[PDB]
RNA sequence: CGCCUCGACCCACGUUAGGCCCAAGGGCCCGUGGGCCGAAGUGCAGCUCCCUUCCCGAAUCCUUUGCAGACGACUUAA
RNA sequence: UAAGCAGAACUGGCGAUGCGGGAUGAACCGGAAGCCGGGUUACGGUGCCCAACUGCGCGCUAACCUAGAACCCACAAAGGGUGUUGGUCGA
RNA sequence: GGCCGCGCGCCUAAAGGCGUGUCCCUCGGGGCACUGCGCUGCAACGGCCUGCGGGCUCCCCAUCCGACCCGUC
């Protein structure tokens, strides 16, 4: 609840504010109607806050889509704002893919991932317009693999998929 | 309440009694009771 | 607790005649302060001739239970009106305070004389040591030896989450 | 035992009960609906906001399909029991109250 | 109160020894809910007050008859799954459609006919009468507040659920004997695998 | 001849509270729904005995024990463990722990239990 | 009886002033891709780049009768 | 004698007014109103019909008279009871 | 549930954000402050677009709730 512009100082920001006045900047057609002209929008957005039960190793189950249920191991948070996910593709077959924060659930099981390099994989990797996808996929697993070895029965929980049962409360259960 | 278990009925009927089966007597095959009659000759049908 | 115990003190408004009148105390059992209050304007101007107009209120404090933690034997005598006639009577009970008691009062004669709140006026009420108990019910309570079972368990669930329409087996409860 | 059919379930089953209601007139734009499972006011809050499909089979194909979908999200408890409120996109016909709804949990915050 | 919510294709209920109209209104909203209900042994379902109050209710109930044709006036049955079903439809809106699909889901049988002589049976712990009435007061059964007004097969009834304990009783003891054997073999397999199921030690029962 | 009574000393346990699942005495009875109950680490206070389920453990104490007193003989009476070795006391027991278990821990007692039940069909 | 143009998993009787219990609040499940000791029965790997439902021989009419009848219907015969 | 009778005083109401409750009803209780979304209340209720607890707590009652169960309101009396439960004053 | 009008003319930093001097405040670290001109419709991504697609104020039917026949004295 903190007061950003608390004070009236403003300067913390120009120090060395004090400059000189503002310099203000054929149509070939008139529209008719007074449109006000549209530029671009001046705005910071505030990018999305991660869950703070999300950590980069940690377990997440896929709650939708194609992969509903798959155990998936988390990375890193892109600067839009999606987590990037990996299955590893060699246990569940899930790819490297960017989710969004919700439709999956943070357990709190957790991996150490931080000799593992997702340096390459950002927004721009997953622009919509693959042989190289298949080395990038196949050199991160080897590097996740033994980590996943590293921690018994690890193995075959990332290879399961979750799923609910009879007299399952999803309020419930502690995951 | 009281059920029909089942019933069981005599190789021999009269066409007397035959007839109460039909509307129309003399215009039918009379073929009541014709293929029932049968487990009476074989072996199998006697079991039954 | 639903009835606390108050001190209330007043006096007739100080006047020429006078300006220094008696002070008057009552103990009344009331829902809250304001409810005290009246109560004791009540009394006063039924008793003495002083009324809420003529008068001042000087103080009002609420008196606690010295021991909560122990159980006393609890005296009252009222004074009631019935739907024929007014009619006094004393009535004993066990608590851990005296509020206790003056709520057990208040329910026990709304059920075996119908009589309401409004209808009631506390006379007096003391602590009885358990030598000089009157009535019955309380003494049978004194026993050092006391021993007894359960006959009515009321076979219920703790929380309201395990609830369900249906179960397996009928219910084994023993005393 | 060897089934078939889905593979994983990440839904729980809701049973329509009706509209918002009162002695002498009904209220479409909310439906009355019992999670399996909630038995209290308390514990519907977990649920709150979590989306929910109503799946019912029409007379035409569609998309090479006879299966429709009205997806609505749970808004509030109703009553201390575990029913809750809940707002479609469209009110669900009269005709859907005892059928069964999907509740899922997309919209996660833990 | 609302329904279940256990969502199954149908629930057996067993109704012997529980209030009738605490059972029927229980009942009633799951059938109008969307559930399947069967209810079986509707002779022995309890009324509070005995045999003699609820014989004149339905003494005065038999008085109500349509003056000039009886046919078309009140009809009374006698059979205590007829009277459940009758005391259900009291508590159903059964003149509207969804009223009418609502009392199709309900079954109503004397006894425990076949199949559900073989399925499970559930007790509704709000309706049972020994959680919901003193131990002294008065009440009767179904079946004897049946036989009293009319109803005429309590003895086929009596004869078939006596055969039917029989045939639960030989199947209860085979149930034991298959019991005691499991439970030697969970033990030697106790061993066998001692090591792996460590972690199921502390949440043992 | 019945099996449990409320005296003084008889050990209870609280079902339908906040407090449930917690273990009480009765050191004094009020009246025939209420009695004192007092515990180590609670005020002594009234409950009723709808709120209340008597075990077969019962303790030797006077009426009004100080809370020191209270505690020896609660420990000359071994009564935590006595609870909590009988099988009444362990089903509260493994019911908190079956609530806790994580995702993880549960799918490991999914490989345990099948394992376990594979055996004993063999 | 005759005649043929979304794991939908689970069987004790009986009693609650009694039979370790104190609710199936359990248990089970790779959970992971010939008598019916007749109430008779369905019996014992990607790019699908971030959600789109998880698609599984007689009868009838015309004729006849009169044990029937307002007419139909009904009992007969053909 | 009384009357949903006949006639006056003050105020409100219905008539001229829907809407929520009183099962139902000009007048009773709540409350007065453009077409809507969200939140909360009044009166009245939370076993089913019917939306909301078979909620937590203490007593009383047992009706072999259709026990009893919502202002107006849809009735009951004098008088009785060794039914049962509280009291008061006495031997 | 309904709504979409701070940021840059210093640098570094995906970005949130940090980085100057002055006087005072104590007990570690801040606080109140410099105020000079201008410009000034929040975003990201997806499926679909001639189809068994979308919509509908039109027609018929089903269901739930509500609903007594108008005019008149
Ligand atoms: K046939
Ligand atoms: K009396
Ligand atoms: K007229
Ligand atoms: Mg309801
Ligand atoms: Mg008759
Ligand atoms: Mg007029
Ligand atoms: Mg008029
Ligand atoms: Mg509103
Ligand atoms: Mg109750
Ligand atoms: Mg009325
Ligand atoms: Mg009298």
């Amino acid at each position: 609840h903190t007061y950003h512009r608390r004070g009236l100082w403003a300067i913390k920001a120009k120090h060395g504010g004090a400059l000189p006045k503002a310099e203000k900047p054929e149509p070939k057609f008139y529209p008719a109607d007074d449109v006000k002209p549209r530029t671009v929008s001046t705005r910071k957005p505030h990018p999305t806050k991660l869950r703070s039960t999300i950590t980069p190793g940690t377990v997440l189950i896929l709650l939708a889509g194609r992969y509903m249920g798959k155990r998936v191991v988390f990375l890193k948070q892109l600067q839009s704002g999606l987590l990037l996910i990996t299955g590893p593709f060699k246990i569940n077959g899930v790819p490297i893919r960017r989710v969004n924060q919700a439709y999956v659930i943070a357990t709190s099981t957790k991996v150490d991932i931080s000799k593992v390099n997702v340096q390459k994989f950002d927004d721009k990797y997953f622009a919509r317009e693959p042989d190289f996808k298949k080395d990038d996929q196949k050199v991160i697993d080897a590097e996740l693999i033994k980590a996943i070895d590293a921690v018994p029965d690890l193995k075959n929980y990332l290879g399961a998929r979750f799923s609910l049962r009879d007299g399952d409360k999803p309020h419930e259960m502690t995951f | 309440g009281l059920r029909t278990l089942n019933s069981v009925w005599a190789q021999h009927l009269s066409e007397d009694v035959r007839r109460r089966f039909y509307k129309n007597w003399c215009k039918s095959k009379k073929k009541a009771f014709t293929k029932y009659a049968l487990k009476y000759d074989s072996d199998a049908g006697k079991k039954e | 607790h639903r009835f606390h115990q108050y001190q209330v003190v007043g006096r007739a408004l100080p006047a020429p005649g006078d300006e220094q009148p008696k002070i008057y105390r009552m103990k009344l059992w009331a829902t809250n302060e304001v409810r005290a209050k009246s109560k004791f304007w009540y009394f006063l101007r039924k008793l003495k001739k002083v009324k809420k107009a003529n008068g001042q209120m000087l103080a009002i404090n609420e008196i606690f239970e010295k021991n909560p933690t122990t159980i006393k034997n609890y005296g009252i005598w009222l004074r009631y009106q019935s739907r024929t006639g007014y009619h006094n009577m004393y009535k004993e009970y066990r608590d851990t305070t005296l509020n206790g008691g003056v709520e057990q009062m208040y329910t026990e004669m709304a059920s075996r004389h119908r009589v309401r709140a409004p209808c009631i006026q506390i006379i007096k009420t003391a602590t009885v040591d358990f030598k000089l108990c009157k009535r019955d019910n309380t003494k049978q309570f004194h026993n050092s030896k006391i021993k007894f079972p359960l006959v009515y368990q009321k076979v219920r669930p703790p929380t309201r989450k395990l609830k369900t329409t249906y179960k397996a087996t009928r219910p084994n409860l023993f005393m | 035992k060897g089934r078939q059919g889905q593979r994983v379930r990440l839904y729980v089953r809701g049973t329509i009960l009706g509209y918002k209601r009162s002695k002498s007139n009904q209220y479409e734009n909310t439906s009355l609906l019992q999670i399996e499972g909630v038995n209290t006011k308390e514990e519907v809050g977990w649920y709150a906001g979590k989306r929910i499909a109503y799946v019912y089979k029409a007379k035409t194909k569609s998309n090479d399909s006879t299966i429709r979908c009205i997806w609505g999200k749970v808004t509030r408890p109703h009553g201390n029991s575990g029913v809750v409120r809940a707002k479609f996109r469209s009110n669900l016909p009269p005709t859907s109250m005892g059928k069964k709804v999907r509740v899922f949990m997309y919209p996660s915050s833990i | 109160v609302s329904g279940s919510g256990v969502c199954a294709k149908r629930v057996v209920v067993d109704a012997r020894h529980h209030m009738l109209g605490r059972l029927a209104s229980i009942v009633a909203k799951e059938l109008l809910n969307g559930q399947r209900v069967v209810v079986v042994r509707c002779e022995e379902i309890c009324m509070s007050g005995g045999l003699v109050r609820q014989k004149m209710k339905y003494l005065r109930f038999l008085r109500k008859r349509m003056n000039t044709k009886p046919s078309h006036g009140p009809i009374h049955f006698r059979a205590p799954a007829k009277i459940l079903w009758r005391t259900i439809r009291g508590m159903i809106p059964h003149k509207t459609a969804r009223g009418e699909a609502a009392l199709a889901r309900l079954k109503a049988y004397e006894g425990v006919p076949p199949p559900y002589d073989r399925t499970k049976r559930m007790v509704i712990p709000d309706a049972l009468k020994v959680l919901r009435l003193q131990p002294g007061h008065r009440y009767c059964l179904l079946g004897q507040l049946s036989k009293e007004v009319g109803w005429n097969y309590a003895d086929t009834i009596r004869e078939l659920e006596e055969k039917r304990k029989e045939k639960a009783k030989v199947s209860y003891d085979r149930r034991k004997q298959l019991a005691k054997l499991r439970v030697k073999a969970e033990k030697a397999a106790e061993e066998k695998l001692g090591t792996q199921l460590e972690i199921l030690a502390p949440i043992k029962y | 001849p019945f099996k449990r009574f409320v005296e003084i000393g008889r050990v209870a346990l609280v079902n339908y509270g906040k407090d449930y699942g917690r273990l009480v005495v009765i050191v004094d009875v009020v009246d025939q729904n209420r009695a004192l109950v007092d515990a180590p680490d609670m005020v002594r206070c009234q409950m009723n005995f709808k709120r209340l389920s008597l075990t077969d453990i019962k303790i030797d104490i006077k009426r009004i024990p100080k809370k020191a007193t209270l505690i020896k003989a609660m420990e000359e009476a071994d009564v935590k463990t006595k609870w909590e070795n009988s099988s009444w006391g362990k089903k509260l027991i493994v019911q908190k722990k079956r609530a806790a278990l994580n995702d993880f821990d549960r799918f490991k007692v999914m490989l345990a239990k099948i394992k376990r039940g594979g055996a004993i069909r063999q």
